[PDB]
Order: structure tokens, then sequence, then C-alpha cells
């Protein structure tokens, strides 16, 4: 390479530890890597973002699609890339992301520790549902939606918008519809959906609605039928077609679920069945994924237009007594 | 197929569909040593060698449209002294592979790929076994990378062309020939020049006059900037003149020893 070229560049290099102060700021560790919660070092913005060192070196399958997609995709509901840093000696890859405070996953927990407000789980839905149309719009799945992935940003500009994050770009099954568990070798819209289904349920009732104790999973697969009913064959017609259907007729016996509904297992959590609440989960947690509604279509449900609408802060300009994240060590 | 109707708020429209003068204005550097017929010679050549790249990999078209696109991204902006194009050849083609789902191509696959290409297929052009291992690919990796901003989503031709010649209900008559000619436009710069859409309504209209197919009345029940479609058949015409003027294997020794060389360290 010429000389000249490389050092104008060396010069030139935005190095993340000169624009940003993340010293003893970590707030994440995990198999994505390390998370802090940064401010600009020259500091005309006052904001703080998330800043994701990206585990391994160099540039993987996953990284690779994770930059290529988040380079492009732009919604008010979907966690954006601000910026990427590329460390040359050591060839590690930092990403720069708008910073979310909260999650679903540490706010149904402090409730379920005090109702979740229906005006706010109205209002979170909604914007769940948004953030995913607007990626299966472009062909972009999730494939792994659940509560911890589900961002809501603290006070500032953008106080109580939900963040959609860690898009699958290349254990527990609560949130994971049968049709994975019965062995469905592909990821589809209407997996998302489910999931969508399992956290309203959930944010309804601080309860997850398919909890289990730790593809097949039976006991994953019986809590459903604890809770939806076995699926008649009228239901789901396709369901002989799914790979472990023999396994599913081996296992199960649907006498074992005639008293179930989902009707039964709502009323037990104080949500009537007449509730226009209760008629939409009910249509996103259809068994038969080709009976699943779409995110669109969920979008104009007329539990949406009734008292109360939803709203862009899901807070209702009301205080936050959700807790911020805590620090961690660098070990 | 990600990101596929998005092309209005992409990265590829929004910053790399560059300015023709801003292009012959960053390349006059490099016209200081090449003429600009040794320049667009090769540019036809360093396309065949990512194809040739491809084709050896077994990688589908999108693939080595991508990382075609890629390497004209970087010297549209840096010098060709700046990175041995070489070594960023098969750089781009590795880089494409990981975007478009395929795989990470096995480094020792890679770098088999690259020396029985240029041993095999370009041996008038490369004397020399090609010199560069996995830590360069690597290297140059991150280069590419940050000169391109992280813009990974390449809209092509393709894709266009399928849904126009279905639209006609003159697929089987049409497509081949048409496709062929939007693999040419690869020769040239209109992939950083006009939208795909224009490109493959361009290489349609040359496939139609070559085959003799009347389809004024289509192309005129399109609302579209015609003039736009013209300077890209023109383009197009220019090309097909240019390779029956132009032996790659005769020339290419010779203009390859001319392209400025990099400075080393002091
Ligand atoms: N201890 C923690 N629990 N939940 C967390 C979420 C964040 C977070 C905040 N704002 C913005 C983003 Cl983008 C965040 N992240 C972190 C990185 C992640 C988590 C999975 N993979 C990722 O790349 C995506 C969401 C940080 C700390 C958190």
């Amino acid at each position: 390479m010429d000389y000249d070229f490389k050092v104008k560049l060396s010069s030139e290099r935005e190095r993340v530890e000169d624009l940003f102060e993340y010293e003893g700021c970590k707030v994440g560790r995990g198999t994505y890597g390390h998370v802090y919660k940064a401010k600009r070092k020259d500091g005309k913005d006052d904001k703080d973002y998330a800043l994701k060192q990206i585990e391994g070196t160099g540039i993987s399958m996953s990284a690779c699609r994770e930059i290529a997609l988040l380079r492009e995709l732009k919604h008010p509901n979907v966690i954006s890339l601000q910026k990427v840093f590329l460390s040359h000696a050591d060839r590690k890859v930092w990403l720069l992301f708008d910073y979310a405070e909260h999650d679903l996953w540490h706010i149904i927990k402090f409730h379920r520790a005090v109702q979740l407000p229906r005006g706010m789980v109205k209002s979170l839905l909604y914007q769940i549902l948004d953030g995913i149309h607007y990626l299966h719009a472009n062909w972009v799945l999730h494939r792994d939606l659940k509560p911890a992935n589900i961002l809501v940003m603290g006070e500032g500009p953008e106080r109580g918008r939900v963040k959609i994050a860690d898009m699958g770009f290349a254990v527990t099954f609560w949130y994971r519809a049968p049709e994975l568990l019965l062995g469905a070798r592909h990821y589809t819209k209407a997996i998302d959906i489910w999931a969508i289904g399992c956290i309203f349920a959930e944010l309804l009732t601080s309860e997850p609605i398919f909890h289990c104790r730790q593809p097949y999973h039976h006991d994953q697969l019986d809590r459903i039928f604890n809770v939806m009913g076995f699926p008649a064959d009228k239901d789901w017609e396709d369901i002989k077609k799914m790979p472990e259907h023999s396994t599913l007729m081996k296992d199960f016996r649907r006498n074992t679920y005639t008293n179930c509904s989902l009707i039964k297992y709502m009323e037990k959590h104080k949500v009537k069945p007449d509730s226009k609440a209760f008629h939409l989960l009910q249509k996103l947690l259809t068994m038969d994924p080709i009976k699943r509604i779409t995110s669109e279509q969920a979008m104009q449900d007329p539990y949406f237009l009734e008292d109360p609408l939803p709203t862009s802060d899901v807070f209702a300009g009301c205080q936050i007594p959700y807790p911020k994240r805590e620090f961690l060590t660098e070990e | 197929k990600a990101m596929a109707g998005n092309f209005w708020q992409s990265s590829h429209y929004l910053q790399w569909i560059l300015d023709k003068q801003d292009l012959l204005k960053e390349r006059q550097k490099d016209l200081k040593f090449l003429s600009e017929e040794e320049y667009w010679k090769l540019q036809i050549f360093f396309t065949n060698v990512i194809q040739a790249l491809g084709e050896h990999l077994k990688l589908r078209q999108q693939v080595i449209a991508t990382a075609t696109v890629y390497f004209k991204r970087f010297y549209a902006r840096y010098s060709l002294k700046s990175i041995d194009p070489v070594l960023m050849a098969p750089t781009c083609v590795f880089l494409a592979s990981k975007v478009e789902e395929f795989g990470v191509v096995s480094n020792t696959r890679l770098i088999a790929a690259a020396t029985s290409v240029l041993k095999t297929r370009f041996s008038y052009a490369f004397p020399k076994e090609f010199p560069y291992r996995m830590n360069h690919i690597l290297e140059c990796e991150f280069y590419l990378l940050e000169l391109m901003d992280c813009c990974l989503i390449v809209y092509h031709p393709y894709r266009p062309l399928l849904q126009y010649v279905q639209d006609m209900g003159q697929e089987d008559m049409l497509l081949p020939l048409a496709w062929r000619i939007v693999n040419d436009t690869y020769r040239t710069d209109l992939c950083l020049l006009y939208p795909p859409f224009m490109i493959a309504l361009a290489c349609l209209h040359v496939a139609c006059v070559v085959q003799q197919k009347d389809a004024r009345q289509w192309f005129a029940e399109l609302s579209v900037d015609m003039e736009k479609i013209l300077e890209i058949i023109r383009v197009i015409l220019k090309l097909y003149e240019q390779w029956k003027n132009f032996d790659e294997r005769k020339e290419m020794a010779t203009i390859l020893s001319k392209m400025p060389k990099p400075k080393p360290p002091p």
C-alpha cells in the first residue's frame, strides 16, 4: 500500500477513544461483545450513546450482515446505527447506537415484583407492531423477539419510544411459535407475530404466557396446549406436514387438554374475553401460522381506536419509576 | 429479499450515485500516468478478473456484481497506487460474499482461487504468481469497508430487468440477451452514475433493437426521463465499439506497467 495514503488515513481516522468517554461505563457483556453508556468528549452533544465493541476480531458473517442492514434501516421504532469505528491495529469493530435506558424485560420484572397501566400496554404493543411492520415490509425478519430486545427510551427527546433491537442478522423457548417446535426449517414473518402475541399477553398479566421449566421440545408444547388447548385438525390442517408431527402424535393426546383455552387462561388473569384487547391477542396467538394476523392488520385493529388511544411516549408524560442501567466491572 | 424496495432511501442512492464531473476530477491524478483510453481498458481488465474470481468460486452473478461495485467505488475516490488492484479484486469478492449470505469463503479457498485464476486465465498480464496471503486480504478489507462508509447493500439492474420483461410478456425471447448486456455495463462507470432500473431499461432497449422487436409503445407508456435512458444506450453502444477495438491480451501487460506505483516507507 502507498505510504502517503497510509499515513494520511491514520492521521485523519476517527478513533473511538478520542471521540467518546466510556471509562467505567460498561452496561452489558454477552456473546455480542461489550456495550458501554458513552458520551461525546467534544461536549457539543449532551446525549448518552450505546457503544458496542463486537466480540472477536475482523468482520464475521454476522457482523457483516448486522452492519449491512443497520446501515440501511431507518424507522423511529427500530434502534439505529449512528456510526462505525474500525480499530485497525487490533481489528476490533465498534458500533454506536442511540442509548435506551429501559426495556420490557426490566419493566415487566419491576411490575411482577402495582399493575402495568393499560394505556402503556396499548402504546407499547402499537410501537412494537409499527417497528416490525417496517422490518417485514423490507423483508427483514427479527427471528428472536422477546422482552429483552424491546428497548424503551428514557428521559430526553425520544422519551417512551419503543426501539426494537438485536435482529437475527446471521435455553428458553417461551416466545417460540409451535411450528418451530414441530420442526419448521425456516424463519417467517408469522413467527415474529407469534412472539409479539406472547409479549402482549405478558404485558397484560405480568407473567410469560407459555412459561416452562428449563427443535422438538415436549414440555414447551405441553405448556402451549395447557394454555391454548390442543389444535383440532380444522384449526391447523397442515400440522400433518410438520416434520415432528408423528412425534407429537406419539407423545400427546388431545383428550388431556379438553378443558384448556386461551379464554380460560386470560379470565384467570382478569382480562375479559369480550375486550378488544383479548380479540386482538387471540388473532396474534393463532396456532396455524397461515391463520395468524399480519403486523399491518394488527395495527388497523379497533383496539387502537378504543379509549385510551396509544401515545408516542408510552409513559404518557408521567414519571418513570424504572431504575437506570447498572454499571458493570471490566472483568 | 432484504431491503428490495428501499432504493430511494438507500445508501446506494443517497451516497453512491456520483456526479460525473467529480468522478473525472478525482481521476486526473491517475491520468498523469495513463491516458483516458488506457484507464477504460484497465477497468475492463479488472472487471474480467473479478468475474473470473466469482466463476471459479461458484458465486451467483449478483455477488460478483456487488464485488465489482465495491472495487469501482474504491478507485472512484482513490488512486490505483493506493492499494494494489490485484489485492483489491479478491478482497471485494471476499467482502461481497459475506454480505450476500453464501458464506465466509474459506481463507484457503479464496487464496487458491486468486492464485489459480491469475495463473490459468491471466498469464499474459501476470507472469509471477499471486503474491498475497490472507493477512493482506484481511488488512485490505478494513480499508475497503472504511472508504465505502460501511455501505454494503448494493442494488443491481437484474431484478428490475426481470420485472420489465415479465410485464412485456417477452421473458424467453429478450431476457438472455438483455441479461448479458447488463453484465457488460459493469465494464463502464454506469453503475456509479445512474439508478439500476434506468440501466435495465437501456439494456432491454438495446436487446430489442438487436433482436428486431418493436417495443416503442411499451417504452412510450413508461413514466421515465428518456434523455437519461438515451445517455445510457449511447455508453452501451460505445462499449461494444471499444470491445471490438481492444485486445486485452496483447495490450494489458504494457498498460499495467504504466499504472502509478505505491511509495514505499521512508
Ligand atoms: N445489560 C443490558 N441488558 N439489556 C441491555 C440493552 C442495552 C442497550 C441500550 N441502548 C441501546 C442498545 Cl442497542 C442496547 N443494546 C445492547 C447491545 C445489544 C444487546 C444484545 N446484542 C446487542 O448488541 C442490543 C441492545 C445496554 C445494556 C443492556
